[PDB]
């Protein structure tokens, strides 16, 4: 009785690990393109462009 | 002293189950409950291992 309870309880765990796997990655993910798109804009606007555009 | 209990009820078991008698009707009973229960522990254990 408690070692099946143990087994349903790990089942409930079998799903909510799976899911914070699938969150980690999912921030692997996005951190992967904004670290994409950040060394893609280390340049940012010219000097110049703001003194003749304003 | 637990090695001598073991080897004298080993050998009680023994000349119990050598002779067929009146409470073997229900210790055979108890052994197949007993093989079950540990067959459902076998199931569980590799189940909760993998």
């Amino acid at each position: 009785s408690t070692k099946e309870s143990k087994n349903e309880k790990l089942k409930e765990d079998l799903e909510r690990e799976q899911r914070w796997l699938d969150e980690q990655q999912q921030i692997m993910e996005s951190l992967n393109v904004l670290h994409s798109e950040l060394k893609n804009k280390v340049e940012t606007f010219s000097e110049s462009r703001i003194f003749n555009e304003l | 002293k637990l090695a001598l209990d073991r080897m004298r009820l080993s050998t009680a078991l023994k000349k119990n189950l050598e002779k067929i008698s009146r409470q073997s009707s229900v210790l055979m009973d108890n052994m197949k409950h007993l093989l079950e229960l540990n067959k459902l522990i076998m199931k569980s254990q590799q189940e909760s291992w993998d």
